[PDB]
RNA sequence: GUGAAGAGGGAAACAACCCAGACCGCCAGCUAAGGUCCCAAAGUCAUGGUUAAGUGGGAAACGAUGUGGGAAGGCCCAGAC
RNA sequence: UCCUCCUAAAGAGUAACGGAGGAGCACGAAGGUUGGCUAAUCCUGGUCGGACAUCAGGAGGUUAGUGCAAUGGCAUAAGCC
RNA sequence: GCUCAACGGAUAAAAGGUACUCCGGGGAUAACAGGCUGAUACCGCCCAAGAGUUCAUAUCGACGGCGGUGUUUGGCACCU
RNA sequence: UGCCUGGCGGCCGUAGCGCGGUGGUCCCACCUGACCCCAUGCCGAACUCAGAAGUGAAACGCCGUAGCGCCGAUGGUAGUGUGGGGUCUCCCCAUGCGAGAGUAGGGAACUGCCAGGCAA
C-alpha cells in the first residue's frame, strides 16, 4: 500500500480540492487513464486498481502510476465526542482534480489497454476515460 | 491542409468563452519581423485535422482576409478532460 | 585575488561615510605610484585630484613610490583643496592599513592645512 | 454637461460601499431621477452600482 | 492533546507607507530582521526598527547589488 | 447581508432565503420579486423546435438497436450490408 | 504566564481541549570599539593515520555559523579572530 | 525580599463526604424519549482475480467502488 | 576628437558564467631584497617598508563566440472584485481586472567626474 516514507508533519489540514489538473499530457507510456471527475483516491484504491490492470495485461507491458497520496487523512474513533484533539491518521489520499492522468501503459495493443483500464476504472470512485499519447 | 479563419476583435476571458462555446476557438499567428495576428477559427475542422501526424510537423497555409499565411503549429492547449482544443500557437 | 579582498575591506568605511554626507579624500596606493582625490558628498564628481603619476609632481622627486613621495602628493592635494575652498573633509584610507605611505600622505595633508 | 441617473432597485441587501455610492450620487429612494454633471468620477460611481441604476 | 499554545502577536509591519509625510522620529517599519534597510535620513534601532531621522515624506527604494529594499526620506 | 429590533408581496404553510424598508387617509394609476387553465388577480397569447417518462413533480456508481440534433469515418452499378 | 511558525482569507488584528516547537536564562568577555579574516562537504597526495585528528593544493560557493526553540535577518558581515 | 507559575497577584494562613440532605435557578447543561445527521450498523447494487472434474456470473465471489433505510453503536444539545 | 589605462560612482545578471583569442610605450600585476617603520598567535604567504634585473605566465583589462544563466511579448489559460444563476463539496454567466509557466524572440551590457599616455 502506497504511503510517504517519512513526512515533515503528521497531520495535514483538510483543504479544498479545486481547479483543474496539471498532469494532463500522457508523458511516459503510450496509453493512459485520465480522470474526468473530481475527487480523491485512497492508497487502497490505487493498489486495488493497479492489481486489476497488472493482472489483466499479464507479465507483459509496462505500467506507470502518476498519482501518489502524500496527504494523511485523520479519522476519529467510534463513540468519541467532538473536540479533545485532532484525530489520528488512518489512510492516505491523493487529491484528484479533473484532467489528471492517473495511470499510463506501454507495450501492449490499443484494444487490451482499454479492456484492462476498464477493470481499473471500475475500482476507482472517480469517473475516468481512456487517452492516447498524441505527439505534441 | 488549408485552414480558413477570421480576425479577432474582442479578446480576453469573456470573448474567448463566448467564442469557445460557438463551435470555434481562438488562435494566434506570429513570426519574423512582423507583428502578431490574433485568429478566430472553426473547431470541428481543426479537431479532425489534428488526427493526422503531419499536422504537427508540415507547413499549413491559413487563409485570412484573402491572404494565405504559411505557418507551423508550435504549441497547443488541450481541454483538460473533454477531447477538444482550446488554443493553438502558429509559428511563422 | 587580493583586489576584491581589499575592496570589501574598505566598503564599510565608504558606505558609512556616504551616509554621513561628508567630502571624502580617497587614496589609492600602488607599489609604483600613489594616488589621491577629494570627492564631493554626492560621491560621483571629483573636486580635487593629485598623484605621483602627474608630471607636475613626478619631475621634482627621485622615486614615485615611497614615504617622501607620498608626502609630496599629501601636500599637493591639500594645497589645491584650499584653493578650491575645501577644508573640512574625511579620509577614506580605502582598505590600505593606516601605517606607512598613506600615513605619510595623511600627516602631510594635515600639516599642509586640510582639516580632519 | 449633465446626465440623468435613476435608481431602479432597493438599497437594502447591499454592501456599505454600495449604500455609500448612492449617497455620493444623491439617490435616496428607488425611482428618483437625479441629474449630475458628467465627469470620469460620476461614471465611476455609476459603473460601481450599475446593477441598480439607469442612465438617460 | 499535547500542544495548544501561542504567543501574543507583535504588531509588526509597515506603519508609514511610501508618500506619507512623517515627523522627525516617526517609526516607518517595525520588523524582526532587516527586511527593509535604512537609507537616507532613516535610522535603525537595536530592535531593527526603521525610524525617521528628519521631517519629510517616506520613500521606498530598490537598490544595491543584492537588490535590497531600502527606506529613504526626502524633504 | 438579514433577523434579533422590520411589518408588506413571493418561496403551499416557513424569524434568518428572493423582492422591498409601514407618518396617516383614499373603493386611483405604474412596476419588483414572483406569476398569468380552475382553487385565486392576470396570456387555453404568437413564432421554431424538444419530451411519450406523468419526466416535469427527490438520488449515485453502472447498465441498454429510448429518442433528437450535429461533426466525421467504413462500400457499391466490377451490384457491399 | 512569556517567545516562534501555520491556521490568519498578500497592512495590523483574529478563535477552537486546532497543528508543531521553545523560555523561567547565559556572558566581565559571549559587551565596547578598532584592525583583520571566510565558511560546508568532497576530490587527490602524504609518516604512524584508518571513512574521519593535523598538512598541501584543487572543487563548491553560505548547503555553514549565529550561547539556547522557531521565524525574519546578516560578506559593509550581525560570522570567526 | 514571592515557581504570589490558577503567572492583572481574593487571605500571611485552608482538604474531603452527603444515597440523610436542603434552598435558589437552568432545558443557558447531562441521563429517557423526540429532532438534525448517517462515521458505524443493516439492506441492496457495480467491476471479475479465483473456487466449482472442464466452464467467472447454478451457488459463490477476493482486491476495490456506489447507493438506500433510519431497525444498531454514535455525534450534535434544537424541545421538555 | 578618437584610441587605451587608473581611481571614484550611477545602474544592479539584456549587466553573470564557461570556452576562443589578445595587451605591456607609460599604467597595473606579479617580481627584486629585508639595519629600519610595521608584521606572523610558525612563515616578508599576508600586512609593511626600500627598490627597478625580468615577464604579461597567473591575475587583470579588452575584443569574439549562444554552451548555460538572465530578459521576454502577443494570444490563450488559471485566479478573482461586483450583480446574477445552477445539476450548488463544485462550477457557470454578464461586466472590470488579469497572472504564473510556457512560446516567438531579445541577449556577451550601458553611462557619468577628474587623472595619466599615445594619434592629433
Ligand atoms: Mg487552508
Ligand atoms: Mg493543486
Ligand atoms: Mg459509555
Ligand atoms: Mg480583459
Ligand atoms: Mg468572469
Ligand atoms: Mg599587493
Ligand atoms: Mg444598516
Ligand atoms: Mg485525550
Ligand atoms: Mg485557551
Ligand atoms: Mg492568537
Ligand atoms: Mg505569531
Ligand atoms: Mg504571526
Ligand atoms: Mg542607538
Ligand atoms: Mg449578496
Ligand atoms: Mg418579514
Ligand atoms: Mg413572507
Ligand atoms: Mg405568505
Ligand atoms: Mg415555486
Ligand atoms: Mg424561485
Ligand atoms: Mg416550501
Ligand atoms: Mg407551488
Ligand atoms: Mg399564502
Ligand atoms: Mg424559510
Ligand atoms: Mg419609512
Ligand atoms: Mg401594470
Ligand atoms: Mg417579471
Ligand atoms: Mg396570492
Ligand atoms: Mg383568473
Ligand atoms: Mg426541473
Ligand atoms: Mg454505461
Ligand atoms: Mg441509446
Ligand atoms: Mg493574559
Ligand atoms: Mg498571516
Ligand atoms: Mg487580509
Ligand atoms: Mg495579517
Ligand atoms: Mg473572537
Ligand atoms: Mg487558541
Ligand atoms: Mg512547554
Ligand atoms: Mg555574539
Ligand atoms: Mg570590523
Ligand atoms: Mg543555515
Ligand atoms: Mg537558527
Ligand atoms: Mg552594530
Ligand atoms: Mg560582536
Ligand atoms: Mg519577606
Ligand atoms: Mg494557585
Ligand atoms: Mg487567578
Ligand atoms: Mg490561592
Ligand atoms: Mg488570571
Ligand atoms: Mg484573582
Ligand atoms: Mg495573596
Ligand atoms: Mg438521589
Ligand atoms: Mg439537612
Ligand atoms: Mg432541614
Ligand atoms: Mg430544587
Ligand atoms: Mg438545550
Ligand atoms: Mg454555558
Ligand atoms: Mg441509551
Ligand atoms: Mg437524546
Ligand atoms: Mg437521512
Ligand atoms: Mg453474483
Ligand atoms: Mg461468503
Ligand atoms: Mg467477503
Ligand atoms: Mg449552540
Ligand atoms: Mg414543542
Ligand atoms: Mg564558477
Ligand atoms: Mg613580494
Ligand atoms: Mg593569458
Ligand atoms: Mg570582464
Ligand atoms: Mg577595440
Ligand atoms: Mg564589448
Ligand atoms: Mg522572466
Ligand atoms: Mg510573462
Ligand atoms: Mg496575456
Ligand atoms: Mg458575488
Ligand atoms: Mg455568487
Ligand atoms: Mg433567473
Ligand atoms: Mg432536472
Ligand atoms: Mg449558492
Ligand atoms: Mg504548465
Ligand atoms: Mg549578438
Ligand atoms: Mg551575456
Ligand atoms: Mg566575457
Amino acid at each position: 500500500m502506497l504511503q510517504p516514507k517519512r513526512t515533515k508533519f503528521r497531520k495535514m489540514h483538510k483543504g479544498r480540492n479545486r481547479g483543474l489538473a496539471q498532469g494532463t499530457d500522457v508523458s511516459f507510456g503510450s496509453f493512459g487513464l485520465k480522470a474526468v471527475g473530481r475527487g480523491r483516491l485512497t492508497a487502497r484504491q490505487i493498489e486495488a486498481a493497479r492489481r486489476a490492470m497488472t493482472r489483466a495485461v499479464k507479465r507483459q507491458g509496462k505500467i506507470w502510476i502518476r498519482v501518489f497520496p502524500d496527504k494523511p487523512i485523520t479519522e476519529k474513533p467510534l463513540a468519541v465526542r467532538m473536540g479533545k484533539g485532532k484525530g489520528n491518521v488512518e489512510y492516505w489520499v491523493a487529491l484528484i482534480q479533473p484532467g489528471k492522468v492517473l495511470y499510463e501503459m506501454d507495450g501492449v495493443p490499443e484494444e487490451l489497454a482499454r479492456e484492462a483500464f476498464k477493470l481499473a476504472a471500475a475500482k476507482l470512485p472517480i469517473k475516468t476515460t481512456f487517452v492516447t499519447k498524441t505527439v505534441m | 491542409f488549408t485552414i480558413n479563419a477570421e480576425v479577432r476583435k474582442e479578446q480576453g476571458k469573456g470573448a474567448s468563452r463566448r467564442l469557445r462555446a460557438a463551435n470555434k476557438f481562438p488562435a494566434i499567428i506570429y513570426g519574423g519581423k512582423e507583428a502578431p495576428l490574433a485568429i478566430e477559427l472553426d473547431h470541428d475542422k481543426v479537431m479532425n485535422m489534428q488526427a493526422k501526424a503531419e499536422f504537427y510537423s508540415e507547413v499549413l497555409t491559413i487563409v485570412v482576409d484573402g491572404k494565405e499565411i504559411k505557418v507551423k503549429a508550435q504549441d497547443v492547449q488541450r481541454h483538460p478532460y473533454k477531447p477538444k482544443l482550446q488554443h493553438i500557437d502558429f509559428v511563422r | 585575488d587580493k583586489k576584491s579582498a581589499r575592496i570589501r575591506r574598505a566598503t564599510r568605511a565608504r558606505r558609512k561615510l556616504q551616509e554621513l554626507g561628508a567630502t571624502r579624500l580617497v587614496v589609492h596606493r600602488t607599489p609604483r605610484h600613489i594616488y589621491a582625490q577629494v570627492i564631493a558628498p554626492n560621491g560621483s564628481e571629483v573636486l580635487v585630484a593629485a598623484s605621483t603619476v602627474e608630471k607636475a609632481i613626478a619631475e621634482q622627486l627621485k622615486y614615485t613610490g615611497n614615504k617622501d613621495a607620498a608626502a609630496a602628493v599629501g601636500k599637493a592635494v591639500a594645497e589645491r583643496a584650499l584653493e578650491k575652498g575645501i577644508k573640512d573633509v574625511s579620509f577614506d584610507r580605502s582598505g590600505f592599513q593606516y601605517h606607512g605611505r598613506v600615513q605619510a600622505l595623511a600627516d602631510a595633508a594635515r600639516e599642509a592645512g586640510l582639516q580632519f | 454637461k449633465t446626465i440623468k441617473i435613476t435608481q431602479t432597485r432597493s438599497a437594502i441587501g447591499r454592501l456599505p460601499k454600495h449604500k455609500a455610492t448612492l449617497l455620493g450620487l444623491g439617490l435616496r429612494r428607488i425611482g428618483h431621477t437625479v441629474e449630475r454633471e458628467d465627469t470620469p468620477a460620476i461614471r465611476g460611481m455609476i459603473n460601481a452600482v450599475s446593477f441598480m441604476v439607469k442612465v438617460e | 492533546t499535547r500542544n495548544g499554545r501561542d504567543s501574543e502577536a507583535k504588531r509588526l509591519g509597515v506603519k508609514r507607507f511610501g508618500g506619507e509625510s512623517v515627523l522627525a522620529g516617526s517609526i516607518i517599519v517595525r520588523q524582526r530582521g532587516t527586511k527593509f534597510h535604512a537609507g537616507a535620513n532613516v535610522g535603525c534601532g537595536r530592535d531593527h526598527t526603521l525610524f525617521a531621522k528628519a521631517d519629510g515624506k517616506v520613500k521606498f527604494e530598490v537598490k544595491g547589488p543584492k537588490n535590497r529594499k531600502f527606506i529613504s526620506i526626502e524633504a
